[PDB]
RNA sequence: ACGAGACUCUGGCAUGCUAACUAGUUACGCGACCCCGGUCGGCGUAACUUCUUAGAGGGACAAGUGGCGUU
């Protein structure tokens, strides 16, 4: 059997395949065209 | 400062054959005290050339099994050989060495491309063979003989620096060049 | 190395550098630890690379 | 006939049965616009000086 | 009215030079970090051959020394490094006094107070630590800090305004209340990550720069974007003049100098004998700092050299 | 032998494609960017990847690279491709013309234009490439 | 996608980290011998972790420059 991967360490190992290059998805922000200062307190 | 065994200087000797100028390392930066260095010369292709010929001779000496690794045996042989060359010639024996490398190298060698077409040697191939021929000239002379390698290596370096033909290394060299002349 | 570290600590870099220059311009081994080690033996031979006599016929 | 020196100006490839000879162009030291193709036994890089016992023999291009 | 010229180069670095720190006290002593672990305390002889000769390599980090900065005293020096250590260099003997353990990742920046009491460190572990000179975490920001790296942290010279400024790779310049130790104001508006931010000697306006090259001034008394400056290239380091009303920006391989009053290119400082002519990037600049007076500016490039820049007129 | 494998190249591609804005021509920062934006499970792979990133980022600073896709596309292909001269090459004051296309325009509405200078016809029909 | 590579163990590096009477070093003292120093794997304890041990990290990727190849 080849086990799956889970970070819990129960059904499979916690460590991924050394080949596996998981790239975190970049969250989309609106590049600002208006210089804004946000003073508080 | 003053150089080799504390007693053989460097800025006395001149490499005559310009063919071997860069491939006979004996001069100014290749002036070491002993012919003994860690080196790592034999790592990449040509670095062998930037080894002092005294250390190449020392290394080339320790051969026929039993002697492999015994470099201090050879460092000593070369040291006592230079004493003998000085006292029999009255000369900085590094010049007798360099004259022997210039003379005792083959300049054209046969190769299989029928019967063995004649080609030219590399200058490094010449320096390699030169040192081989006059080291085997020493050990073969010295084998089953009262004489020491100090005497035999000296007699080989002297007869080669002349081109006497009593030199094993000159006699095998001009034989190779004779066989190279043949197939031409 | 211990001298070059003495000229580092207790005098200027100037005296240290012209010393370090003399040592390394002569022989690099003086101030660089030669990384080579006796490479391990493997079975099927009497040493690292060399193999035992193969016998055909 | 005399024995002429020559300068390795380009190392071409590799010749021989066992790849035992580099093939090379050699700029002559007398006539600095005579460049012939010559087979060399043993290690050779750009600019090392070969001694030719004759210059009339000439190697066939690989 | 003037152009700036070379008086020489400062050779003696293997890795290339990071944040150079000048001193008010000694005009003959510049102290530069590098992309080796060395930190060279120099001796400006101002001789024919070499403008400066190195005295003391402040040795002993693991990885690259990101930032170094000198006290008002001139007998201590403080560097942060990519191993995640801040030192406190005993500049007389050339050893360490104390050393600040706590940061997870590469400590990218460091600065002093006017008191030389409160020390602050921008790091890639998305935090900024406020220390003592006796290696105790007085306070550390995680609550609402930079959400990315902190490529610079700087202090206001102003005592009545306990304010610190931090640029970061989250595209923001956050201003902090040194007292309460939480953010005073944001400076949202700049596109791309930030490399550098610097505070002028008055302690009223600061200059931030990143990849985009849009050098932005921000007032600290009331947070307002004054005006943009099209640097044209990638801004690696900014430095105000101590006496003059001039901003000096390390912009790619060149240094562009601005008069903030008259928004015009005063000059651009460049190497002349460019031998990277055939398909090669010229030696990029990454740090600079004006002298005590402000006649000589030193600038650390990616070819390991500290280049001096002198006022002719 | 120092050829890089698919898992190194594919990673480096997708890393640049999504995070071109954070990268540069400095290995030791690119190395440290790759740590943040991706779970690379191995230091050697992390360097190999960063190392090919840097090599591609040099090739991006030159002309365009084949197997890659960035936000702009890429200010010499979107912006510069809107290059237009003062007057077009189709604005010839004297258009060279043979008598045979004059013969066909004469059998349209365009019998006579002013800016058509009809050449003396080409003599000796000799255009074919000799055989063998 | 498997195999290759990655990978795991190992070799080489860090006066940078954590450390130590089952590992030491440098000081200081007592003592033996030589004519103020010198030798000591003679004895004892203060600092320290360079050598020592083994943990965490870092470190190297054709990364930098120059040459022939859509370069």
């Amino acid at each position: 059997i080849m086990l799956p991967w889970d970070p819990s360490g129960k059904i499979g190992p916690k460590k991924p395949l050394p080949d596996h290059v998981s790239i975190v998805e970049p969250k989309d922000e609106i590049l600002p065209t208006t210089p804004i200062s946000e003073q508080k307190g | 400062d003053i150089k080799l065994f504390g007693k053989w200087s460097t800025d006395d000797v001149q490499i005559n054959d310009i063919s071997l100028q860069d491939y006979i390392a004996v001069k100014e930066k290749y002036a070491k005290y002993l012919p003994h260095s860690a080196g790592r010369y034999a790592a990449k292709r040509f670095r062998k050339a930037q080894c002092p010929i005294v250390e190449r001779l020392t290394n080339s000496m320790m051969m026929h099994g039993r002697n492999n690794g015994k470099k201090l045996m050879t460092v000593r042989i070369v040291k006592h050989a230079f004493e003998i060359i000085h006292l029999l010639t009255g000369e900085n024996p590094l010049q007798v060495l360099v004259n022997a490398i210039i003379n005792s190298g083959p300049r054209e060698d046969s190769t299989r491309i029928v019967r063995r077409q004649a080609v030219d040697v590399s200058p490094l191939r010449r320096v390699n063979q030169a040192i081989w021929l006059l080291c085997t000239g020493a050990r073969e002379a010295a084998f089953r003989n009262i004489k020491t390698i100090a005497e035999c290596l000296a007699d080989e370096l002297i007869n080669a620096a002349k081109g006497s033909s009593n030199s094993y290394a000159i006699k095998k060299k001009d034989e190779l060049e004779r066989v190279a002349k043949s197939n031409r | 190395k211990a001298l070059v570290a003495y000229y580092q600590k207790y005098v200027d870099e100037a005296s240290k550098k012209e010393i370090k220059d003399i040592l390394i311009q002569y022989d690099r081994t003086l101030l660089v630890a030669d990384p080579r080690r006796c490479e391990s033996k493997k079975f099927g031979g009497p040493g690292a690379r060399a193999r035992y006599q193969k016998s055909y016929r | 006939q005399p024995i002429k020196l020559a300068r390795v100006t380009k190392v071409l490839g590799r010749t021989g049965s066992q790849g035992q000879c580099t093939q090379v162009r050699v700029e002559f030291m007398d006539d600095t616009s005579r460049s012939i193709i010559r087979n060399v036994k043993g290690p050779v890089r750009e600019g090392d000086v070969l001694t030719l016992l004759e210059s009339e023999r000439e190697a066939r291009r690989l | 009215t003037e152009q700036m010229t070379l008086r020489g180069t400062l050779k003696g670095h293997n890795g290339w030079v990071t944040q150079i720190a000048t001193t008010p006290q000694f005009p003959d002593m510049i102290l530069s970090a590098s992309r080796d672990k060395t930190i060279i305390m120099w001796k400006l002889t101002r001789d024919e051959t070499n403008y400066g000769i190195p005295q003391r390599a402040l040795r002993g980090h693991s990885h690259f020394v990101s930032d170094v900065v000198i006290s008002s005293d001139g007998q201590f020096a403080l560097s942060g490094s990519w191993d995640g250590t801040l030192r406190l260099w005993d500049l007389t003997t050339g050893t360490t006094t104390r050393r600040f353990v706590g940061h997870t990742k590469d400590v990218l920046s460091v600065a002093f107070s006017s008191d030389n009491r409160q020390i602050v460190s921008g790091s890639r572990d998305k935090t900024i630590k406020l220390w003592n000179t006796l290696g105790v975490c007085k306070y550390t920001v995680q609550d609402e800090s930079h959400s990315e790296w902190v490529s610079c942290v700087r202090f206001s010279p102003n005592s009545s305004n306990p304010i610190i400024v931090s640029c970061g790779w989250d595209k923001l310049v956050k201003v902090w209340n040194l007292a309460n130790c939480k953010l005073k104001t944001n400076h949202i508006g700049h596109t791309g990550y930030l490399n550098t931010v610097t505070v002028s000697p008055d302690g009223s306006l600061c200059a931030s720069g990143g990849k985009d090259g849009q050098a932005m001034l921000w007032d600290l008394n009331e947070g307002k974007h004054l005006y943009t400056l099209d640097g044209g290239d990638i801004i690696n380091a900014l430095c105000f003049s101590p006496n003059r009303y001039w901003l000096c920006a390390a912009t790619g391989p060149s240094i562009k100098i601005w008069d903030l009053e008259g928004k015009i290119i005063v000059d651009e400082l460049k190497q002349e004998v460019i031998s990277t002519s055939s398909k090669a990037e010229p030696p990029q600049c990454t740090s600079l700092a004006w002298s005590a007076d402000g006649q000589t500016l030193f600038a650390g490039y990616t070819d390991n050299l500290v280049r001096v820049w002198q006022v002719t007129i | 032998g120092r050829v890089r494998t698919k898992t190194v190249k594919k990673a480096a591609r997708v890393i640049i494609e999504k995070y071109y804005t954070r990268l540069g021509n400095d290995f030791h920062t690119n190395k440290r960017v790759c740590e943040e934006i991706a779970i690379i499970p191995s230091k050697k792979l992390r360097n190999k990847i960063a190392g090919y990133v840097t090599h591609l980022m040099k090739r991006i600073q030159r002309g365009p690279v084949r197997g890659i896709s960035i936000k702009l596309q890429e200010e010499e292909r979107e912006r510069r491709d809107n290059y237009v001269p003062e007057v077009s090459a189709l604005d010839q004051e004297i258009i060279e013309v043979d008598p045979d296309t004059k013969e066909m325009l004469k059998l349209l509405d365009f019998g006579s234009l002013s800016n058509l200078q009809v050449t003396q016809p080409t003599v000796g029909m000799n255009f074919k490439t000799p055989r063998g």
